[PDB]
Formats: structure tokens, C-alpha cells, sequence
């Protein structure tokens, strides 16, 4: 039935798709100072594809700021911000970005589509590999 | 110069106030954390209480110290700063219809008030280094919570005091050459 499958899975056969880093939350623990310290799990590649999301420059407090956005439609179960839950994250272009909305579908589909916020520069290996 | 101090000392107090309201009255475990946190992490199902700070307001005008080095022959003055700090304590913890032992989150930010207030926690207080003022209200408000619900996020404000210290140089002198004019 066409709600089950995965549509995106049969879509990724005619479109291209880009390879990004993935990277699931596992816990996360107070350090000093009350602040929490987010870990994950081990990182594995993912295939999703990254559309863009008009990102306009604002200003606060006198400065300007801007919010750099990425739309990831992937075949997997992505989770954000959560009750007891933090976001996942996922690398892409020496990148880091973190969801912000749900698109869901999964259990219905087994695709999703999220809202993704730039971070700041990857961390480079000694080999030159863009990953954490 | 003091605030990760200040918190790392108030983070223990909390803790302690906490594993208290756990022998008086009951809840299923605890938390204490910082209402703003850095990276996108989220509220805790379990009965927490949230700590931020809030303003500086310099007492009194700086008290400067004179301090010599003894070997470059150097002053080094110390000003002292008088601060209170205003921290925003706040509680979150939802309200179970079907249970019986219920404490309201009003509750668990009352015990931390008066815990906070008592003179033994202000002695044990003072041999950290700092104080604690009158809490004057605690505001119990009303609002919606991410499951459609009602919640409350009861939150009282505490006044610190304690002193910072900036360690500055100057110039010393050992003589008096006077010139004594004759009107």
C-alpha cells in the first residue's frame, strides 16, 4: 500500500542523493555548573537529500545574526528536541547541523523530513576527513 | 570571576536542598540544572528545579587594599567589589491526577526557600564564602506544558552576597624630599 513502502526510498532511484554524517543521541549528563553534556552513538554515513531553506539575515541587540537552515528528507527515524531527549545530529559539507522540527512519516512511511540549524565548522581529523 | 564559583557552590547547595526535600515529602528522584543551557537539550519528566542568574548589583563603592610584593618593591592593590547577585529559582514538576502523596511544584520551591532561609544552611553558607538574603514572594503561575496540559513553574528570587577581587599594580616610594620656602 502506497501510505506504507517508503516513497522516498523509490524517489531516491530517479533523484540524486548526498551522504551525510549521522549521528544519534545516546545520553546526556549534568557536568559541573548544572549544564548537560549531550553523547551520542557511534556515527554512520546516511543517505538523505539536503534541500535548502531561505535563510534571511535579521539583527538583535544592535548586531546581525543569521540562522542557517537545511531541510533533510532521509530514510531513517530522526528525533529532535524531546522531553528528557536531546537532538540528533548530523554532519554534512564540514557542517554540523542539529534538527529542529519533525517532519515524522516514519512509522507511517519510514522516511522523515526535519528542519536542521548550521552549528559551526566540523572538527578535522588528522587525515583531513571532515568528521568529529 | 566568581559566577562558575557561585554556581558550582549553588549547584551543591541545590543538590543538597533537593536530597532534603527527598526525605521530607517524596518524589520520584531529582534535578538541578540551568535554565538556559547552551546546546539544545530538553525538560526533564522528572520533579526539577531550575536556577538562573538574573542581574549584579555592586553595594557600596569598591574597597582598595594596598599590598606590597617585597621583591620588584611594588603595590599591588587589591579592589575589592561588594556584589549581590539575583538568582532566579524556579521548579518544575507535573501533577498526577490518579496519585495520592501529591506535592505541587509550589511545594518543592517553598521547601527551597525555607531550606535556603534557616540558619544552619546560612552558617554552612557563610563558610562558603557567600550569603543569602530575603526571599520576599514565591509566584505560582499557570501555563502549557508541550502535552496540552496545565502546569505550574513556580520561581522566587534569592539575592547572593559575596566579594571579588582584581589584583591591579602600582608604583612604591621610601623618601620624602621636602622644600620648605620661607613664605
Amino acid at each position: 500500500m502506497i501510505p506504507g513502502a517508503n516513497l522516498l526510498r523509490m524517489a531516491f532511484g530517479v533523484i540524486g542523493t548526498q551522504i551525510v554524517k549521522y549521528r544519534k543521541f545516546e545520553q546526556r549528563v549534568k557536568n559541573d555548573q548544572a549544564q548537560y553534556v549531550s553523547m551520542f552513538e557511534e556515527p554512520f554515513d546516511l543517505a538523505a537529500s539536503v534541500q535548502r531553506v531561505r535563510r534571511d539575515q535579521y539583527v538583535q541587540f544592535n548586531l546581525e545574526f543569521q540562522r542557517n537552515y537545511v531541510m533533510i528528507f532521509a530514510n531513517f527515524e530522526m528525533v529532535d528536541l524531546d522531553r528528557d531527549v536531546a537532538g540528533d545530529q548530523f554532519l554534512w559539507t564540514g557542517r554540523v547541523f542539529q534538527l529542529e522540527s519533525q517532519g515524522s512519516w516514519f512509522y507511517q512511511d519510514g522516511w522523515g523530513v526535519c528542519l536542521a540549524v548550521d552549528i559551526g565548522a566540523a572538527k578535522l581529523t588528522d587525515d583531513g576527513k571532515p568528521t568529529f | 570571576m566568581f559566577d562558575g564559583e557561585l554556581i558550582a557552590k549553588m549547584v551543591v547547595e541545590l543538590n543538597a536542598a533537593m536530597t532534603s526535600a527527598q526525605e521530607a515529602l517524596q518524589f520520584p528522584d531529582f534535578e538541578v540544572v540551568q535554565k538556559a543551557q547552551p546546546t539544545q537539550q530538553g525538560t526533564s519528566t522528572r520533579p526539577t528545579i531550575f536556577f538562573q542568574k538574573l542581574f549584579d548589583i555592586p553595594r557600596g563603592w569598591p574597597a582598595t587594599d594596598w599590598h606590597l610584593d617585597n621583591t620588584t618593591r611594588k603595590y599591588v592593590e587589591i579592589t575589592r567589589q561588594h556584589v549581590e547577585t539575583t538568582f532566579q529559582i524556579s521548579s518544575l514538576h507535573w501533577q498526577n491526577p490518579e496519585i495520592t502523596h501529591v506535592v505541587t511544584a509550589s511545594d518543592i520551591a517553598n521547601y527551597v526557600r525555607a531550606y535556603f532561609q534557616a540558619r544552619s544552611t546560612i552558617e554552612r553558607v557563610k563558610e562558603l564564602d557567600f550569603l543569602i538574603l530575603r526571599v520576599s514572594q514565591i509566584s505560582n503561575e499557570a501555563f502549557e506544558n508541550d502535552n496540552h496540559q496545565f502546569e505550574f513553574h513556580p520561581s522566587f528570587d534569592m539575592v547572593v552576597t559575596y566579594n571579588q577581587y582584581i589584583r591591579l599594580y602600582e608604583n612604591a616610594a621610601y623618601s620624602a624630599d621636602g622644600v620648605l620656602i620661607g613664605v
